[PDB]
């Protein structure tokens, strides 16, 4: 009280707390989990359909910065649209500069940067959004991201935001991500997401799929149909 | 004198920036300890490594940045702020050897820094950087250099020097050490900076939690010690 | 008056500009510093203690030199004289470009008031806590003025700035003679830091600089320690 | 309150930062300046008189402006310093533009223009000085001005701004005589005035400057009064007081 | 005067060291000099321990946050 009315000021103990409670933003969103395969990146976010009406893939959380670069948000979905037309203009900058594809780590680096400048001044508001980044490129590997709302961004084996962040995380560990490939990984997402879903607080949930590895020749896409409803069936396999 | 802590740019009755000391106290909160340490011919920092999750990518959590081949850093404080200090300090260093040639001096850079962190803490515009910024670097004519400024932007040479959420009782342990003149060597000096985080923090320092980065008159270029150096060193510092 | 003693654009209704006295009263909570005029030179002697042994006491020196027959001492906030030397450094420069001449302390005085005065007038500026002592040899006699952060400057004899200045004042006005030359003016600013000094006064401890008719400079340790062992 | 910035008026229609800057004037030493037939001074009196203060420039509290004008100085040191500063730019650059010694009027009045536009525009504080004008001119010769910081100036024979200064008015106006003063009595009267006008006693020549302005052979020499003959006017008004009680 | 002390112990030593320091200052270190004295489990009061002392109870700065000096 007192010293959380703007980002610009600091706590008599030291925080910033207007990126703190931009962060219980994004705790209180659903889950988006992406796991690193030995050979490339999977995405697979929770998007909760808000009433019955909607369109069977309106308002994804799941964007394409590049060719290769997918984006997993989990948050304030304006503010994580707005979020990836500003990694878009990144990339689009580094390649009409540079000439080449934009390194993943360069790349959640800026966009880190520019989401840490907004925890800088008072007359704008901490992103609301977290985000993790993924790509794969023979010359560096797969690479996978996360970007919260200060600004701190390190690689990931593997990630979650959003509510039931502790629970993914729990599961995720009991897997081996090092040395399975990104097609049982899949599933394996698909099963993780489906364990992580209250479905007695959340009426219902539309899984959608995201990867980028070598079987995607390095470019990042949505996870083709015809095996994600394998991937959903065997989340369904596992009982919960 | 409670109400004057809320704008950066309000004088204290006493005559005191609270702001300013409230982004010193917000160094300690990254939980983390870095201490630097300056020999006769090197300058060795060590910091805590902190990976409290298996899922987590330890190359990338390195708190090393280097900011040129014979400049190095370590950033204490919190993170993104960190970071952003040190693209600045990058994008300084880059500017003044493109400007004058000769690459810049440590004390030039973070005086240059401690220059941006004091405009900052002068114009109430943005919030100072959270982080404290050590610096290393062999400087001819001058031998090793290691320098730490703060957000406020006071900028001082060191022996040695430490800052993080155990400061004040590295730097009595270092008051302790460097009042025994003694040939402070590259093995000196890495094991009397490893003793110190050690002591200070009661830990067995497990060589995959502790990283360290050294510049030598010899090598006059920032290299990080990776897994095998660290535990020769942590091996010959136990006996 | 406690509602008009945050904003610097304001008049109390007394008539203070409440954040001035503020930044003054920061001034006086820094470092002790003295400054002497003599008839052949200008002496100014600041105290240089560090919390530890662990700090490079020569790595940042607060006597400094603006051009090369000005110097610069200080008492208050570090960070502000190093914007503050780098302003005066400009302002030396650009009047020399513009007469060919280095320029005159008094000028130089102003215009760094006046610099100083151009931080006092908006809100979301802080003043510079920081009040400068200025030496200068100009026109074959000795110069010596003080920049505070209200703007006002003024042509100190000799003074002491800084914590217990009432100190140094009251031992000034009973050592200081108008007509003493370098090495007394010296030996005075010594023993003026010397009652406003808490421990022993080391080489690495004391800085100070002589500012006569051969320009200013920084004494090096050698020549403070053969002057304290003079004095001691 | 309604005195959070200049730019609110009060429900009675006042603006209490001016107010409060006019008031504040009280603060600044004595200064006052006396018009007389062949001539106009200012005098003015030196708060700090430390021992240990050099004086330098010896114009601390009276100004030079242009070849034909003076100023004396009353308020915040460094608003003192801008104003003196921009008072010599705008005579300047009149003079660049009209190749003539500006009017008086018309620098005070630049002055109070501005002055002004601080004290209307928003996130600027009023200029807490108030400063005395001499200076001599071809359209109506020897004027003293008065300026305010909220830029109303005003023509004046006789004024003080600083400590005291409703005692020194009031004296001024009861022993005034309107075009029968000449420079020596001016400087008599200013000295007397300026006697009890502070606390301070036998009127010392080092806590006081005197400045005079005169018309000679078309040159308008502006002169400030050395030690000397300030200690023989303090002398001539202390035989003038024994004089006086010698009746008692 | 009450303090055991020793005969080593030269009290002119420490009275003529520049530190302005109060009677409660003066208290203090003596304070501590008996506690140090003390701890080792000795009764008397030595040149070393009061020297101590004497630097501990100096030793008032603390932070000051190394710029206001």
């Amino acid at each position: 009280t007192g010293y959380d009315l703007s980002a610009s000021t600091f706590s008599p103990d030291g925080r910033v707390f207007q990126v703190e409670y931009a962060m219980k933003a994004v705790e209180n969103s659903s889950t988006a989990i992406g796991i690193r395969c030995k050979d490339g990146v999977v995405f697979g976010v929770e998007k909760l359909v808000l009433s019955k009406l909607y369109e069977e893939g309106s308002n994804k959380r799941l964007f394409n910065v590049d060719r290769h670069v997918g984006m997993a948000v989990a948050g304030l979905l304006a503010d994580a649209r707005s979020l990836a037309d500003i990694a878009r203009e990144e990339a689009s900058n580094f390649r009409s500069n540079f000439g080449y594809n934009i390194p993943l780590k360069h790349l959640a680096d800026r966009v880190a940067m520019y989401v840490h400048a907004y925890t800088l001044y008072s007359a704008v508001r901490p992103f609301g959004c977290s985000f993790m980044l993924g790509s794969y490129s023979v010359n560096d590997g797969a690479q996978l991201y996360m970007i919260d709302p200060s600004g701190v961004s390190y690689g990931y084996w593997g990630c979650a935001i959003g509510k039931a962040r502790q629970a993914a995380k729990t599961e995720i560990e009991k897997l081996q991500m090092k040395e399975m490939t990104c097609r049982d990984i899949v599933k394996e997402v698909a099963k993780i997401i489906y364990i992580v879903h209250d479905e007695v607080k959340d009426k219902a949930f539309e899984l959608e799929l995201s990867w980028v590895g070598e079987l995607t020749n390095g470019r990042h896409e949505i996870v083709p149909k015809d095996i994600r409803e394998e991937a959903e069936k065997y989340a369904k396999e596992s009982l919960k | 004198s409670a109400g004057f802590d809320r704008h950066i740019t309000i004088f204290s009755p006493e005559g005191r920036l609270y702001q300013v000391e409230y982004a010193f106290k917000a160094i300690n909160q990254g939980g983390l300890t870095s201490v630097a340490v300056r020999g006769k011919d090197c300058a060795v920092i060590v910091t805590q490594k902190k990976v409290p999750d298996k899922l987590l990518d330890s190359s990338t959590v390195t708190h090393l940045f280097k900011i040129t081949e014979n400049i190095g850093c370590v950033m204490t404080g919190m993170t993104a702020d960190s970071r952003s200090q040190v693209q600045r300090a990058r994008y300084e260093a880059a500017n003044w050897k493109y400007k004058y040639g000769y690459e810049i001096p440590v004390d030039m850079l973070c005086k240059r820094i401690a220059d941006i962190s004091q405009v900052y803490t002068q114009n109430a515009e943005m919030r100072p950087l959270g982080c404290c910024m050590i610096l290393i670097g062999i400087d001819e004519e001058q031998g090793p250099q290691v320098y730490k400024c703060d957000p406020a932007g006071y900028y001082c040479g060191f022996k040695a020097t430490a800052a993080g959420v155990k400061q004040t009782e590295s730097t009595s342990f270092l008051e302790k050490k460097v009042k025994k003149k003694f040939d402070w060597t590259f093995e000196q000096t890495v094991e009397t900076a490893i003793t110190c985080l050690s002591t200070v923090l009661s830990i067995d320092f497990k060589p995959s939690e502790i990283e360290v980065g050294v510049v030598t008159v010899e090598n006059p270029k920032f290299r990080i010690l990776t897994e095998a150096e660290i535990d020769a060193h942590l091996v010959a510092l136990a006996e | 008056e406690r509602g008009y003693s945050f904003s610097l654009t304001t008049f109390s209704p007394s008539g203070k500009l409440v954040q001035i006295e503020y930044a003054l009263a920061a001034v006086a909570g820094g470092a002790p510093s003295v400054g002497i005029k003599a008839a052949n030179g200008v002496v100014l002697a600041t105290e240089k203690k560090q919390k530890s042994i662990l700090y490079d006491e020569r790595s940042v020196h607060k006597v400094e030199p603006i051009t090369k027959h000005i110097g610069l001492v200080y008492s208050g906030m570090g960070p502000d004289y190093r914007v503050l030397v780098h302003r005066a450094r400009k302002l030396a420069q650009q009047y020399y470009l513009v007469y060919q001449e280095p320029i005159p302390t008094a000028q130089l005085v102003q215009r760094v008031a006046s610099v100083m005065q151009e931080y006092t007038q908006s809100g979301g500026v802080r003043p510079f806590g920081v009040s400068l002592l200025i030496c200068g040899w100009n026109e074959g006699r000795p110069y010596l003025f003080q920049s505070d952060p209200s703007g006002a400057y003024f042509a100190w004899k000799a003074t002491a700035m800084g914590k217990n200045y009432v100190n140094g004042k009251t031992f000034l006005e009973k050592r200081y003679n108008e007509d003493l030359e370098l090495e007394d003016a010296i030996h005075t600013a010594i023993l003026t830091l010397k009652e406003s000094f808490e421990g022993q006064m080391t080489e690495d401890n004391i800085e100070v600089g002589i500012c006569n008719e051969a320009g200013f400079r920084r004494l090096t340790p050698t020549e403070v320690k053969d002057y304290l062992a003079a004095i001691a | 309150r309604y005195d959070s910035r200049t730019t609110i008026f009060s429900p009675e229609g006042r603006l209490y930062q001016v107010e409060y800057a006019m008031e504040a004037i009280g603060h600044a030493g004595t200064c006052l300046g006396i018009l007389a037939n062949d001539g106009v001074l200012l005098a003015a009196e030196r708060r700090n008189i430390h021992k240990l203060l050099d004086e330098v420039f010896f114009s601390e509290k009276i100004y030079k402006l242009n070849e034909d004008m003076a100023c004396s100085v009353a308020g915040i040191t460094s608003d003192a310093n801008v104003l003196t500063n921009e008072l010599r730019l705008i005579a300047q650059r009149y003079l660049l533009q009209y190749q003539e010694p500006i009017p008086c009027e018309q620098l005070v009045t630049a002055l109070c223009d501005i002055k002004q536009a601080y004290t209307q525009f928003g996130g600027k504080r009023p200029f807490g000085v108030s400063l005395l004008y001499i200076g001599w001119d071809k359209h109506y010769g020897f004027q003293l001005y008065q300026s305010d910081p909220s830029g109303n100036y005003g023509g004046w024979k006789a004024t003080c701004i600083g400590n005291n200064s409703a005692a020194a008015v009031s004296m001024l106006k009861q022993d005034y005589k309107e075009g029968e003063m000449t420079l020596k009595s001016a400087l008599a009267l200013a000295i007397k005035v300026l006697n009890k006008t502070m606390d301070v006693s036998k009127l010392s020549a080092e806590k006081v400057e005197i400045a005079t302005l005169t018309r000679e052979n078309g040159k308008t020499v502006i002169r400030v009064l050395k030690q000397k003959e300030v200690e023989q006017l303090i002398k001539k008004h202390e035989e003038e007081e024994a004089k006086a009680e010698r009746e008692k | 005067s009450k303090m055991n002390l020793s005969e080593e112990v030269d009290l002119e030593d420490y009275v003529a060291r520049p530190d302005k320091i109060s009677g409660a200052d003066i208290n203090s270190i003596c304070q501590e000099s008996g506690m140090l004295a003390v701890r080792e489990n000795r009764y008397i009061v030595l040149a070393k321990d009061f020297e101590k002392a004497y630097k501990t109870v100096i030793k008032k700065d603390e932070q000051e946050h190394e710029f206001y000096k």
